[PDB]
């Protein structure tokens, strides 16, 4: 807020707007009807008690076909004032049929709905006071617009179209530092980047990039920032950067270009820098599939977080704004939790009961997790780690891989997803697999897991995960054993099998070429540069991607620090753990910066496997 | 006598006016150019006016 990104301050605006709208609906007893996908987000913002006390609504429901049978049971009952639906139409451009069938059948006499949208900063605070009646109606907005958007398909029943545009802007839930935008799923639980229908990839990609650009524009115009340097990586990031630049340069108002002349300008500057490094998940498919070792990573891949940051099996919330025990243990390694918990418990003995309840709950949950790690296919949780560590450095032999893949297939029972992920990593690590092993691996797969597995192994065999030795979308076509020489991923590191992520070193090289100095270096343009630059580092990335055009460096202004590292394609939460380590080590070395990680939705190995199915 | 008194008063006023400017700059300031006073120079006049030493020379030209 006001050039200082007070992230928690973003939370209040959405709640205030929703409360004002709901209280301005009607001063009676209201019943709320909320879409299943958006409800968890709303509950993570407004508590039930606050919702009841602030506005006279007293009931919340869900959009389901069960309501059709309950139309004469639930909808017929209550209905003290009216029914206020809440829908999300930001993606999939289609209203759910539930409201369509309920409107005509139950014959509601008052239809009011709520639709979500990003904040229209271009409205610039209603533009003063309409310029004293538009200086004699010199400007007007009647019919100066298309008749309807998306909701033009709603042209049935009555004219009760009291729409209400509730505003929404990103706010942090999992942690103070990192915000999160939900644009990676539809209402049908289909991945927005890896859809299970290989006929409409291009449109889905365009829609995703458009929505991401819209969210970034909303945040940028809300915070009143001036981007100075852009480091785009990949193909889609190029289009995203160009579209964002065009949209910023088109829709910006006046009274700020004048400031753009005063600040920065010609022959002078004021020492303000913001960076917009952008990456794509397809660039490095090496590390969304490794096993998590941090506490929240282990707790995540065994029990999937929903849209809200909570879990079904437990009841206590993991929100950071009311508890401090979770703050200091979320990103620590699993091994260093026990003794720390023992010390925390023993120090309080000499020494309010809410802390006791919190520590008891944490101890019980940790004990349950430790118990469930073992005795549940004992040794698998470690065996996969040793196998992954062996594969990453490279120890594959002639036809011996077929012996170990089925070694744990039925000796220890294991899910399909683990095997599929491991074989994908095997096929991806060597950057190529010969033509004499697919004929056996695919045969065994189709033998053991049905007939539909052939379709999965065919569809997944074109995104780059499952390739054969015999508009490129920026795949990776270089052996990984080479990358272990330029970079020092395998020696400082946690949340993995002792391996540094590839994105980690990719962002490291932009500011300090130390590891690149040890290997493949005789001269460098610099050793410590404050501004992001890319020079004399083309050939290494020319062979790494097959084209010396993936790297893009853009300077916008002609002539401590906020860096916006967005993530198009999900964030593997282990990267968040190493981001803090990067910030700490860079601050120690001398360069002081602050990182904000924009995420389109948490991504994880198993969560990917159901996507392409 | 009146001329002598007037000359004495004028000399006293001139002597008093020396090193008694005590003009003040407001929190943030600018004029004529519009951009910012504190970027080029501080050509300041009485009755609250500000110039860049460049806008003024542009005006006279």
């Amino acid at each position: 807020m006001n050039r200082f990104w007070n992230t928690k301050k973003f939370s209040l605006t959405n709640a205030d707007g929703l409360c004002a709208t709901l209280n301005e609906i009607s001063q009676n007893d209201e019943v709320l009807v909320v879409q299943p996908s958006v409800l968890p987000v709303l509950n993570s913002l407004l508590t039930f008690q606050d919702l009841t006390q602030s506005t006279p609504v007293r009931k919340i429901t869900l959009l389901d076909d069960q309501l059709s049978d309950d139309l004469p049971s639930a909808l017929g009952s209550v209905p003290q004032m009216d029914l206020i639906f809440l829908i999300d139409v930001r993606t999939s451009l289609r209203l759910p049929p539930q409201l369509l069938d309920a409107a005509q059948k139950h014959n509601l006499s008052s239809l009011h709905i709520i639709y979500c949208r990003w904040k229209p900063s271009f409205q610039n605070t209603l533009e003063d006071t309409e310029q004293w009646q538009k200086d004699g109606f010199d400007l007007n907005s009647k019919k100066t617009h298309f008749p309807n958007v998306i909701e033009s398909q709603l042209k049935e029943l009555s004219n009760e179209y009291t729409l209400y545009p509730w505003d929404l802007l990103p706010f942090p839930q999992i942690d103070e530092n990192v915000l999160l935008t939900h644009s990676l799923y539809n209402m049908e639980n289909v991945n927005m980047y890896y859809p299970n229908l290989r006929s409409l990839q291009s449109a889905t990609e365009s829609i995703l990039v458009d929505d991401m650009v819209n969210s970034l524009q909303s945040l940028i115009f809300e915070t009143n920032s001036i981007i100075t340097n852009v480091v785009s990586i990949g193909n889609l990031s190029k289009r995203c950067s160009h579209l964002l630049k065009k949209r910023i340069d088109e829709h910006q108002t006046e009274n700020d270009l004048f400031i753009k002349g005063t600040l920065y300008g010609e022959r002078t500057n004021c020492g303000l820098e913001m960076d917009l490094i952008i990456l794509e998940r397809n660039t490095d498919p090496i590390t969304p599939l490794l096993t998590q070792l941090t506490y929240a990573g282990i707790l995540d891949d065994l029990y999937e977080f929903n849209s809200g940051i909570k879990i079904k099996e437990k009841d206590m919330n993991f929100n950071y704004k009311e508890d401090k025990i979770w703050n200091d243990l979320k990103f620590l390694n699993f091994g260093s939790i026990g003794p720390q918990l023992n010390k925390l418990a023993k120090e309080l003995q000499t020494q309010l009961q809410q802390r006791q309840a919190f520590l008891k709950n944490h101890t019980t949950l940790s004990s349950d997790v430790l118990k469930v790690v073992e005795t549940e296919e004992y040794g698998s949780f470690n065996k996969i780690l040793e196998l992954e560590l062996e594969i990453l450095m490279g120890n594959t032999l002639n036809n011996d891989i077929e012996d170990i893949i089925l070694e744990l297939q039925y000796q220890y029972e294991v899910d399909q997803k683990k095997i599929l992920r491991l074989i994908c990593l095997l096929s991806l690590c060597k950057n190529s697999l010969r033509e004499k092993d697919y004929e056996y691996l695919r045969t065994f797969m189709i033998d053991s897991w049905g007939i539909e597995k052939c379709f999965q192994l065919e569809s997944l065999a074109e995104l780059g995960f499952f390739t054969s030795k015999t508009s490129k979308s920026t795949r990776l076509q270089k052996e990984y054993r080479y990358i272990s020489q330029w970079f020092n991923t395998v020696p400082a590191t946690f949340a993995y099998s002792g391996v540094v992520p590839l994105t980690m070193r990719l962002v490291q090289m932009l500011y300090d070429r130390s590891i690149l100095f040890h290997n493949y270096s005789s001269q460098q343009p610099f050793i410590l540069s404050r501004e992001p630059r890319v020079s004399q580092t083309e050939d290494l990335i020319e062979q790494l991607y097959g084209d010396s055009h993936a790297i893009e460096e853009s300077i916008w202004v002609p002539g401590e620090d906020i860096a916006l590292v967005v993530f198009l394609g999900g964030v593997t939460m282990g990267e968040i753990a190493i981001m803090k380590h990067l910030q700490k080590i860079l601050g120690k070395k001398g360069i002081n910066k602050r990182f904000i990680i924009i995420a389109d939705g948490l991504i994880n190995g198993t969560r990917i496997m159901n996507s392409i199915s | 006598i009146n001329s002598k008194n007037l000359k004495v008063e004028i000399n006293t006023e001139i002597s008093k006016f020396n090193e008694i400017y005590r003009i003040l700059e407001p929190g943030k300031s600018c004029d004529e150019c519009g951009k910012f006073l504190q970027i080029k120079k501080f050509i300041v006049f009485p009755c609250g006016h500000c110039f860049h030493w460049n806008c003024i020379i542009r005006v006279i030209l």
